[PDB]
């Protein structure tokens, strides 16, 4: 039980990581669309392929 | 080693979501060349009198 205990903890915790990581990355994209959302929807903007 | 790899067997998939991690990888580092270098749709050239 010991084993098998280790065993799920270790994966839980890999996990936990990977979903951390895919946060942060979804947490960056939704500031450049709101960014975007602020930018070109609420005013016109004369950034280049912006 | 064939014993190592039967009790390597036992331990799941740990390692195929490592290779996945690392083909991500891999994967991402191309596309961040591509998305910064290549922003032109075609490959001008300078005429030859500078």
């Amino acid at each position: 039980i010991d084993r098998l205990i280790t065993g799920r903890l270790q994966s839980l915790q890999t996990y936990v990581t990977q979903q951390l990581i895919r946060a942060a990355e979804i947490r960056a994209s939704a500031n450049l669309a709101a960014t975007k959302m602020s930018e070109c929807v609420l005013g016109q903007s004369k950034r280049v392929d912006f | 080693s064939t014993e190592c790899s039967n009790l390597l067997l036992q331990y799941g998939s740990f390692c195929t979501q490592l290779k996945r991690a690392l083909t991500g990888i891999a994967v991402e580092q191309d596309k961040n060349t591509q998305e910064v270098f290549a922003q032109v749709k075609q490959i001008y050239k300078t005429p030859p009198i500078k």
